[PDB]
């Protein structure tokens, strides 16, 4: 029965994907990135990793966070995809942008600076090619039912 | 209510104003414009509508034109141009964004005139996207699953 | 007359046309209906028999070829630029699956079907428009029936 | 049930017979195979399995590689390494399809293998249709807005 739940589940669940960025090595290295789609709404969950690999405990905890709009959307796929060059989101408690990494092809990054009122937070996640076109996917897979085409 | 996309403009010229649609009803692809009626609303409760329903330019497209269309803008060829009796237009790939244009009409109105349309930058994208996926699901797959 | 065209379009089998209406030469006309059902990648081929005009049925059946769910990607493959071409061998029917020299993201389909033993034949070709309707319409039986519908 | 494509690869010789599932359950993949087990059995009315479970490889992957797995389909990337102390794979693109090879171990066992696998042809029709999907479907939406 450890498996007799996750249909129940599943079909409540936000739909995201997640950036496995751990790094026991060093932690501040460690991080995982959480994409979802509540609403209409790009939700951006930022963790900073806490408790090392092989142990117990929670690992990551929730820090800042984006609540992108669905306008937003097709804006970042514009990079993603090769048309836009930069994209600017400007949430309260998190401005930041999104560009292409030329140090890789096909390969981006996502850095923030998040007013918390003072003082300013920075952080930043690297999409590599996979977390890159993985999110791409993402966001496709969001428009094509935000725009209504699964009745 | 059918799958779409709308582009909202309104100026502080109404006649200037359009209400860019572009929907699809199964293997139909319907693009249209409705235009600006009268000067932007100003209390918030004025819910009378703010574009010209009687002067709608509707085109319809067949399931291939979605299809052209869609070859288009994935570049396995050049343009798509569609000559009917109800309207002459073409859709090609701009380099920075895409075009409709042509001649057509507007609703219960004989003369025909000059038109056009252009889904540049983040407008591609979801113009790209909305065609790639009407002629995915157009077709009836999803809902024959039910 | 709009909201019972939804139940009923529903219970249709998914499809789409290849339609090849000669306005002259009422014969040189053909309608090919590719669809699906259960498994089954069915091909049925029409010659258009009243006029593109006429107050009549302007389409009008022949034979059909039945694609078993095997070749969907082997289809897909000539389709894609892999596989060079594919065959088919009904009871009847026989075909091959190639692209077209003229016009790149083209496609051919040519036929012979025997009927007991008659010697017909019939050559479906496939443009752009066409060929990438194939395309999406194929995936589409593979990616539903694989399973994914779930 | 689950999504899943295989590839029957059977011979009068056990000895070298295979059979090589491919299956996604949500978001990770889990390149499976297992050695032909039993002679080439005839009759379809055995429903008993002619594949030895008890000597099956089964590679559970994570999320993200099935991005990769897809990515090297886009020739995006040239070859992917999965390196890990269960196993060491690598997914490079063949002349004739795809080619999945490295090192693994079956089931309550510790023999490092050398062991390759060709997705080719019609088959590397199918794996890519397969990933495609299968990294569309990973995100849920669909499971979701049901």
């Amino acid at each position: 029965p450890s498996l007799a739940q996750q249909r129940a589940r599943r079909a409540q669940l936000p739909p995201a994907f997640d950036v496995v960025h751990w790094n026991d090595e060093d932690i501040s290295r460690g991080h995982l990135l959480r994409v979802l789609h509540r609403d209409t709404f790009v939700v951006l969950d930022y963790h900073r990793q806490a408790r090392m690999l092989t142990e117990e405990g929670n690992k990551a905890e929730r820090v800042v966070s984006v609540m992108l709009p669905a306008v937003y959307t097709a804006r970042f796929l514009a990079v993603l995809e090769g048309r836009s060059e930069k994209v600017e989101v400007h949430s309260r408690y998190t401005n930041a942008t999104f560009t292409p990494n030329p140090a890789a092809p096909y390969t981006f990054t996502l850095k923030c600076t998040s007013t918390r009122p003072d003082e300013t937070f920075e952080w930043t996640v690297e999409f590599d090619v996979a977390e890159s076109l993985m999110l791409q996917r993402f966001l496709t897979q969001a428009l094509h039912y935000n725009t209504g085409f699964a009745r | 209510s059918l799958p779409k996309f709308e582009i909202h403009d309104v100026r502080d010229d109404p006649a200037e104003g359009t209400m860019t649609r572009v929907a699809v009803d199964g293997k139909l692809l319907l693009i249209s414009q409705y235009p600006q009626l009268g000067p932007r609303k100003v209390d918030p409760n004025d819910l009378s509508p703010q574009f010209d329903a009687d002067r709608r330019i509707s085109v319809r497209l067949r399931h291939v034109d979605l299809a052209y269309l869609v070859g288009v803008c994935k570049e396995r060829v050049p343009r798509h141009r569609m000559e009917t009796k109800a309207y002459t237009l073409d859709f090609e790939k701009s380099a920075q964004g895409y075009h409709l244009h042509g001649k057509v009409h507007r609703v219960a109105s004989q003369r025909m005139e000059d038109w056009s349309v252009k889904f540049d930058n983040h407008f591609a994208v979801t113009l790209e996207h909305f065609l790639e996926s009407a002629l995915d699901e157009s077709f009836g797959f999803r809902q024959h699953y039910a």
